[PDB]
């Protein structure tokens, strides 16, 4: 029950947790969820589940020889070694109210703090989901405007080629109106062309200064995930000590 | 791209009622006309060339008729309009202005390209535009199922069209639960055949009693006292093939509620004629010295070259790295292997990683899951490590070459809640936004091309083994397990069950376990459909396993459970590693032989169109299709720009008109709601809740904008069936534009299935699943109970009030099947709510019938949505049952524990509980094959682990109903003996 690798009471996502992104050899015994007990080892990035009865007729007498016979004589009799333990007093630190009330208060303290960061973290991705869509919106636009001023200067350039031959055919005609109304059509082409250009360049610095908007709320997302996960466990911690140190059923 | 909004212009939701149009002729000249927004083509190209004369060069201009107008879509399209009976306002224009044009290439293939690129939402040219050989190979490859499929739909007569467009809504199993028999008169029903005779379509009412298993041939017979057909009067239900009477689901239901089955009677050709002929004709695409690697003696390694950005700020990160790690579906095949900590600002590894697995072990199905991390020494001596962003690559592709040279791979962002450093479940493949962190990588070379070999090359006693196999697929599997299942891996098949067992006991990083277990497969007998579908899950990724599992569904699956489960079906179709795989070209293959089923595949694709992770794979999906259903395409171009015109409608409301009030709203809604263009859209189309249903002409009388912040639309129909009395007159929609609607799709499927699993088990707790479908992005409909008010508005303070409410409208001799039928339903919604996790309810959650029935509404949040926020780790009880619930259930005596009524409710939740229980590994499936459809409360199997809990599955079944008899102690503070 002292033992450093023997947790008690906990279920098997509890282990996941604690034997996350660790090395060959990290292991802890806990009670099996049920037998009795069950030793997870971490190897090969998966942590193997172990019964304790193991394998056999038992050769130990009782779960302390097991653990500690192992760690030295590594497990290859039964098909790595228990080389690092999860100490249980590992996480009794960062907990040193170390009365009733003290806890309590600072979990108060940090439950509130773990609230404000949590809005300001749900309301910072909706500010980044609404910029991830109206910059597809965006280029979308952009699309469409460059396929548009494509058609606009497709028309200029059918009206440069049929014309110039119609208009030097109404030189030698002597008709000033039917040249000056060719080219006022075309000044009204070249003048909505300038405006659809203009527009795709204002929506352009739209986009541009839009995208700079996202690679900020990106940063700042990335700098209070981390502060956010630690501040749940360390709430999470304060309410395990406030259980324990509790009246138990 | 996708339309970024619904609109009738860019920037601009709505046309003003006179627009000019900038007109581009062929001669070079611009003419600006002023246009109704309702104006068909038709009418502008006659007002157009009115006016051209008028303009320069007019002698060159040849007939209107030769012309047609081709535009920028807001879709960034050059469409043509061939279809010049279209409005201007549904043209869907990037901006006000038509180019004339003359008609070339083939006119037919381009109008059904656009049919089919506006029933998905996107341009099918695009799909030509795609340099990836795999894309462009499962178009001109998944031909064969299209092709299979419309050969089979007219290899009949007009029989085998009318089961396709009208197929059977029939059960699994003709067989009746004991609970239903003792409901009939002697084994036989009586129903009541209507005939519409030639002239003034007179209706006949002919009340008949026959056996309860009659073929529908033989109720025709008994009319008669002979080639007809039987259709459910008030929606397009028919009685086609030879099922038993009671197996339809109609029937079947009219059986349990005690109504009168009222059916029709109409002659074979007026169905047969009136359907269309579905002619599918091919496409333009369909027409336009390797080693081995088991060859290769090395280690694998795979070098990270450079970053080209990461979005984070040098002051609060201290490093960055790039991890990475071997994975076979959601475990790895080797301990995870990073690069050095390089700065933020200079992203450059030029590293390579060696991972310990042999390179001829790699299996078939490996994959490289890999991401840049950010971490941060900061306080005490622990580090924190946050991922930036993600990207996954299949080691081998669908020519089964491996993976070699250089490779740059755009990453993705982490999902919302996603803690983990590495993500194996998200989709393989680069970021189509380029714009996005690029992570260049190269492979080793072995002077060749390295291809897998082919299948050729490739070569306690009873009890516990028992044991196992009965085990929820989420339980605890130890290695003396793994090596004992292995052991006995050829005694495995006369528990042919224990499949899923067995193959996580494999090493799949060990090259001779997978050469044997794919021969053991080979030859695996066949298992129930509800079993195979764990293989399709994320954790089974290995070909001959997700082929297996299809094989199983392609003979034992029948279309009733494909239409059940086909929510799960298409949410692991994002889990295959290749557009081309068994999986796709099965659902494909049987949406395309059955509308019922299509209506729903094509739904539930086509709502995840806006995902940039899943777009490519469901449009290619989609528009082989739209190639493919025949007439019905019409159809769903009908409901697609209906449900447009609502997404507009409601954009308006909550955007322009957000600081606005209720009657300056409703004014706006009813003047723009009858408007012709309006009207055209949302009148005469199948309603995608049920294509069954006919939506008929609007009640805008009836329609109203709800007091919500969302503004749901609370919509009303006229059912144009002949006979819409016996059935619904109307049919009551709430088109809700704002919130995801994905969870409550899922919990509305499951209280279905829960419902099901009690009926076949004699426990009549009648539940109500009411109709729930997501076709967009935060976008869905909702069918309305049409006699239901909530408990708030019972109560507008007694705890009688509800008590005394129920004695009104069933007042007399029909008083006991209230109380009945309101015990019933609140055993089934204490039982469901509790084993799924539901929000908390209260007086707006829960709404009660006329008829006694009770049941729940917004089921917005499952499972343990409180423990992130809150610490606290609980089974919580939802449905809290009330004083108020009490005295119902106990008729109105007091001290309502004790009494019998309330010992028999009791009964039926621990019934209910224990039946749930023994199938809870059918829903732990279906939970599973929910992981990547990307919803904020199902991401990881520790998610599902609370249905674990709350079913208590590590205990025995009368352990299990000790917690379940605790945890309802606990919230009704005493009283559950
Ligand atoms: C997840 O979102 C949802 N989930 C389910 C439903 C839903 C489903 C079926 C329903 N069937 C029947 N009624 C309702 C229903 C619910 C609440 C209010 C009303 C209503 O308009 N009232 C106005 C008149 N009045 C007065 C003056 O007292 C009575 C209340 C109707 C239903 C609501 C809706 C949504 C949404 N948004």
């Amino acid at each position: 029950q002292d033992a450093e690798w023997y947790w008690g009471d906990i279920s098997r996502e509890e282990v996941n947790e604690k034997l996350r992104d660790t090395a060959d050899g990290t292991f802890l015994v806990r009670d099996a969820s049920t037998g009795d007990y069950t030793l997870t080892l971490r190897k090969g990035g998966n942590n193997k589940l172990i019964k304790i009865f193991f394998s056999d007729p038992l050769t130990f007498s009782s779960v302390v020889e097991l653990i500690n016979h192992y760690r030295n004589e590594s497990l290859a009799q039964y098909n790595v070694k228990l080389l690092y333990p999860v100490s249980k007093y590992q996480q009794d630190q960062v907990v040193k109210e170390d009365n009733i009330e003290a806890v309590g208060k600072k979990l108060h303290e940090y439950n509130t703090q773990f609230q404000e960061k949590s809005r300001e973290y749900d309301r910072l991705y909706e500010e980044y989901t609404r910029t991830s869509q109206e910059i597809q919106m965006k280029r979308t636009a952009i699309e469409a405007f460059n396929e548009t001023i494509k058609i606009f200067e497709e028309q200029c350039q059918t009206q440069e080629r049929y014309s110039k031959e119609y208009i030097e055919k109404f030189k030698r005609e002597g008709n000033e109106k039917e040249i000056q109304r060719i080219m006022h059509n075309y000044d009204k082409l070249k003048s909505r062309i300038s405006e659809i250009i203009d527009s795709r360049r204002r929506l352009e610095e739209d986009l541009k200064k839009q995208a700079a908007e996202y690679r900020e709320i990106d940063k700042r997302m990335n700098s209070i995930k981390p502060d956010l996960i630690q501040l749940r466990k360390t709430r999470d911690q304060y309410l395990m000590w406030l259980t324990q140190k509790g009246v138990r059923q | 791209p996708p339309r970024p909004s619904s609109g009738e212009l860019w920037g601009i939701h709505l046309m003003p009622p006179r627009i000019l149009v900038e007109c581009l002729l062929p001669n070079g000249m611009i003419v600006t006309l002023e246009c109704l927004r309702e104006a068909t083509l038709i009418t502008i190209k006659h007002e157009l060339f009115k006016e051209a004369r008028k303009y320069p060069l007019h002698q060159l201009l040849q007939d209107e008729s030769s012309y047609i107008f081709v535009s920028v879509t807001q879709e960034a399209e050059r469409e043509e309009f061939f279809d010049e009976t279209r409005r201007l306002c549904d043209l869907r224009l990037f901006q006000p202005f038509l180019k004339v044009i003359e008609p070339v290439g083939n006119r037919e293939e381009k109008i059904l390209n656009r049919e089919i690129g506006f029933a998905i939402g996107m341009p099918v040219c695009e799909f030509d535009m795609v340099k990836d050989p795999e894309v462009q190979d499962f178009r001109r490859n998944i031909l064969n199922v299209c092709k299979e499929a419309v050969d089979l739909r007219d290899l009949n007569s007009p029989h085998s069209r009318a089961m396709y467009v009208y197929p059977p809504n029939v059960e699994s199993s003709p067989e009746l639960p004991k609970h239903i028999y003792n409901k009939l008169d002697k084994g036989q029903i009586i129903v009541v055949i209507w005939v519409i005779v030639s002239p003034n379509n007179d209706k006949q009412k002919y009340t008949l009693k026959i056996n309860h298993d009659c073929v529908p041939e033989q109720v025709i017979a008994e009319a008669i006292r002979g080639k007809y057909i039987l259709k459910v009067c008030g929606c397009d239900e028919y009685f086609l093939e030879k099922y038993p009477l009671s197996q339809y689901k109609y029937i079947r239901s009219c059986i349990m509620l005690g109504r009168m089955p009222n059916l029709m009677l109409m002659a074979k050709e007026s169905l047969y004629s009136q359907l269309p002929m579905d002619c599918f004709t091919m496409p333009s695409y369909s027409r336009r010295s390797t080693k081995s690697l088991w060859v290769i003696n090395s280690a694998l390694r795979i070098k990270i070259l450079c970053a080209t950005y990461v979005n984070v700020n040098i002051r609060d990160i201290d490093k960055i790295y790039v991890r990475t790690g071997i994975y076979h579906g959601g475990e790895p095949l080797c301990d995870n292997v990073n690069t050095q900590r390089v700065p933020c600002s200079n992203p450059r590894w030029n590293e390579w990683l060696n991972y310990d697995i042999y390179i001829p072990d790699l299996p078939r199905a490996a994959r490289l899951c890999l991401s840049i991390c950010s971490v941060k020494g900061r306080k005490g001596a622990k580090e924190e490590h946050c991922p930036l962003a993600w990207g996954n690559i299949n080691l081998f592709d669908y020519t089964d070459t491996l993976v070699s040279g250089k490779m740059a791979l755009n990453l993705w962002p982490v999902p919302h809640g996603l803690e983990d450093l590495l993500n194996p479940i998200g989709v393989t493949g680069s970021n189509p936004n380029k714009e996005t962190p690029c992570l260049e990588l190269e492979f080793d070379w072995f002077s060749s091309v390295v291809k897998f070999p082919d299948m050729s090359v490739i070569e306690n006693d009873k009890e516990q083994l028992k044991a196992i196999s009965t085990r929820d697929p989420l339980s605890e599997i130890t290695e003396q397990e793994k090596d004992f299942l292995w052991s006995h891996r050829h005694y495995c098949v006369t528990i042919p069950e224990i499949l899923p067992k067995l193959l996580l006991s494999v090493k799949w990083n060990s090259r001779d376990e997978v050469a044997q277990m794919y021969c053991l497969v080979k030859d695996w007998p066949p298992i129930k459909p509800e079993q195979a579908m764990e293989l399709l899950d994320c954790n089974y990724p290995d070909p001959m396993v997700r082929g297996f599992a299809v094989r199983c569904l392609e003979k034992y699956l029948t279309d009733d459970k494909l239409s059940q489960y086909l929510i799960q079906l298409v949410q692991v179709l994002k889990y295959e590693q290749y557009l081309d795989n068994l999986l796709v070209r099965f659902l494909l293959k049987k949406a395309l032989t059955n509308q019922r089923i299509g209506h729903f595949f094509f739904w539930h694709l086509k709502s995840e169109m806006h995902n940039k992770t899943v777009s490519q794979r469901f449009g290619l999906l989609l528009e082989s299709y739209c190639r493919a259903c025949g007439m019905y395409l019409k159809h769903l171009n009908r409901q697609v720009e209906a449900m447009e015109k609502l997404i507009n409608l409601t954009d308006i409301l909550k955007q322009e008109k957000k600081d606005e009030t209720q009657k300056v709203q409703m004014k706006f809604l009813v003047e723009q709601m009858r408007r012709p263009d309006f009207m055209d859209a949302l009148q005469g189309f199948l309603s995608p809740l049920n294509p069954a249903h006919q939506l008929g002409n609007l009640r805008l009388e009836e329609c109203r904008i709800m007091s919500s912040a969302k503004r749901p639309l609370w919509l009303n129909w006229e059912n144009p069936d002949i006979m819409s009395e016996l059935l619904f007159q109307n049919n009551e929609i709430i088109f809700k534009n704002g919130d995801d609607l994905r969870q409550d799709m899922l919990t509305l499927q499951i209280i279905r299935i829960m419902e099901n699993i009690w009926q076949n088990q004699g426990l009549d707790l009648r539940m109500l699943p009411y109709g729930c479908l997501s076709i967009g992005d935060c976008v869905g409909l909702i069918e309305v109970v049409r006699n239901s008010h909530t408990i708030m508005q019972i109560q507008c303070f007694n705890s009688h009030t509800l008590h005394q409410w129920l004695k009104d409208k069933n007042k007399g001799e029909i008083y006991d099947a209230a109380i009945d039928l309101f015990t019933r339903s609140c055993a089934g919604y204490c039982v469901a709510t509790f084993i799924l996790g539901i929000g908390d309810r209260h007086n707006s959650n829960i709404m009660v019938k006329d008829d006694g029935q009770l049941f729940h509404i917004d089921f917005g949040h499952f499972l343990d949505h409180k423990k992130k926020k809150f610490g606290y780790k609980r089974e919580r009880v939802p449905f809290v049952l009330t004083q108020d619930f009490l005295i119902v259930i106990s008729k109105g005596a007091q001290e309502c524990t004790k009494t019998r009524e309330f010992e028999r409710f009791q009964e039926m939740c621990y019934k209910a509980y224990l039946a749930i229980r023994q199938h809870a590994n059918l829903f732990i499936n279906l939970f599973s094959m929910m992981l990547g459809s990307g919803m904020p409360e199902l991401q990881s199997f520790d998610d599902i682990a609370y249905i674990r809990k709350t079913l208590a599955l590590d205990k025995t079944e009368q352990e299990a109903l000790e917690y379940f008899m605790k945890q309802m102690n606990d919230a009704h503070h005493g009283g559950w003996t």
